[PDB]
């Protein structure tokens, strides 16, 4: 079949060619951000020995997590067109930087005006009740501070390198109809 | 008070809001590809 | 059938021809406000090769985040008259700016007015009770001043890149009836 | 067919012809306020070429939001006598001025004697509270200006371009009747 | 007070509201296709 | 059959190469965070006898818990390719570090700064009502410092030793596939 | 006041926000490939 | 106050966290196993 | 104030926590059973 197994644990050195901000919130891992790279390797295998499978594109998922800052990355699917077939095939790997699981960057929050607002109000508010021997401005301002959510942002140019968790047989288009024209 | 952690992002590169008609944005398109291809 | 199959993850430069104002809401992914973009690059396929489809059009729409000051584009499809042919199909991509997703622009919000004339009223009431040893105006005001919503402005004329999350088969209309002939 | 097929994204230069006030309130998409537009250029299509629809009216329909001071507008149909045939489809469109998406104006409120009498008697009500050592007029004055809402004006004989969300063939009304007559 | 974030558009081109009659316009865009297609 | 039957209990001596961060809350055995090592010795057998398995990956799981800084990781797969051959089995083993189970870090939890501000709000509110003869952002700071959970962070290239719980015969691909094709 | 246990990771290695396009990434990445197998 | 019982593990033996890419770590494996065998 | 009935237990014998790997502990395994039957 002209194409390895890529077994379960495989990886490749990649680089990262679009970026993403996380939603880095409580509800992140249903609003994701896609990103994307690029294979700039060989993928290494585990018994010391390599694929040429380089010049390819596979799209990702992302979305982070404020406690350790990384942003956690879910693989899509692959895209290769050595020679004159194509390939799509469904990845279920993920992307690990620098030794540890997921990208890290810095966290990132914007509430600044409009914090400093809703604090400035609520001490004049303080000292108007308390030296007199506004009010209903905070609470719309709070709500308006509420609405956002930090987020980690991710460069377009980073290394990063993916990894298979759940090993697959590449294979074609072609070989791919094939087969699905047998049921 | 202020906010939490850095209300910073580290590259600050906005889009440039200038008033020009949905042509003059399809000529732009034109004489951009146009020197692309050459 | 003269048309290369455009891989998952294949990615053309572009320039936005019509902007929008991003509607920036708790509720704005149902709220969209259509752009519309022109291509004039060559699609970018990932072993190194292209597909020349440039001088079409592709529409789009758009939704803003607050948090992070990006206009999130979700494409609708796209048209081209390559020769004595038409072309319309749905295209499920998204456009990034500058490396990451999304177009990022400046947050606007006008409530500046309103706010000042509903902090004004406050303030006097609290010292006109203070010191006396309007009220209904206020929750007027707030009213008025809640029925808003941030919005991200984005010009026409900007550069972005146009990018495919799920590969499709380029097809003219005629060959899309002919097939649609069979069943 | 002597008619070229309107591909998806093709927008044409026109001007208005009548104006509206676009009702900009929580409510105001389905109160829609009724425009129209004449259509003075040549239809450009994806590949830089055109087709000749001049001299031609296209029904709408508008409604504002406040956040963006624009008017959202969604055409209605179409209408045309090029020769001794006519025209008349319905047209999914919209219309983009200066660029972005949707006519912009200046909203316009116009509760300013209501409002100021209110106040008015708010303060007096409560200086007179204060000072003893109407009240039941303020409430009817607000409800007096709580059922206006800000509209948009848009004056007739500005520079607007129509836009064709989704493509169409064009056909006149005898091919209409006769391909109606088959079922 | 005032609001959070910036409060302007930063390309300003408004509608000029004048009161012209629904024919006036109507011979306005003939004058302006006959002048374009010349 | 030629591969031993590798006894409940036996146990190789391996490195880590893919680290991460143990979610340590209350619920962390739910959201685990992949990592992954690599046999760097021969497999230990219980009357001291071994087996040649090494260059191989095999794929983990972890989370950690709070009150022994330890991470507790529960073994996925194997993937092994001596000679022409593949191996894919799925393995119900664990890690111990230095002798005790689970590999120990160091906990780290991030709430400096938001907790500083909350505390810093606390004390002011309290001492302005004390000295009377803010408030509402305290609550706010909290609900942020709040959906943060300690975290331990585990290097990649440290030593520890891969244990099979339960016994399990290693079998090929090719001698999976033939006996699956008996039913 | 502060946080509990030590509120620090001890290695330090951040992504770098550097603002270039598809295309630049695209052409580093090819660069890069093209290096190492050399 | 303080906690009750001793408020300590009696050997203190932790992880080092290092930066290394997996490549790195996989050449290392390698240096280990081949040395181990020798 | 304190606990009711004795609080000790009165043979002290407590584990010795050393940090010695799986294969060490092998190791002293064969040397205790090599010992115990000469």
């Amino acid at each position: 079949p002209r194409f390895p197994w890529i077994s379960s644990g495989s990886f490749v050195e990649a680089i990262v060619v679009e970026g993403a901000d996380a939603n880095a919130s409580v509800t992140g891992d249903k609003n994701t951000a896609p990103m994307q790279l690029r294979l700039t390797g060989k993928v290494q295998m585990p018994n010391d020995e390599e694929f040429d499978l380089t010049g390819c594109f596979v799209t990702l998922e992302a979305w982070g997590d404020v406690s350790s800052e990384r942003a956690i990355v879910r693989s899509r699917s692959i895209s290769c067109k050595l020679g004159d077939d194509d390939i799509d095939q469904k990845i279920a790997g993920h992307v690990s930087f620098m030794g540890k699981n997921g990208i890290k960057g810095e966290v990132v929050m914007r509430n600044g005006q409009i914090l400093l607002y809703a604090g400035g109000a609520g001490f004049l508010d303080g000292i108007g009740k308390g030296i007199e021997k506004a009010k209903t401005l905070s609470d719309y301002y709070i709500k308006r501070a509420e609405q956002y959510h930090p987020v980690i942002p991710i460069g377009a140019g980073n290394e990063v390198t993916l990894v298979f968790q759940d090993g697959f047989q590449l294979e074609t288009l072609e070989e791919a109809r094939a087969k699905a024209a047998a049921r | 008070g202020c906010a939490g952690v850095k209300s910073s992002f580290d590259c600050d590169a906005t889009t440039s809001d200038t008033c020009m008609t949905m042509t003059k944005a399809n000529q732009l398109a034109r004489d951009k590809a146009a020197k692309q291809a050459g």
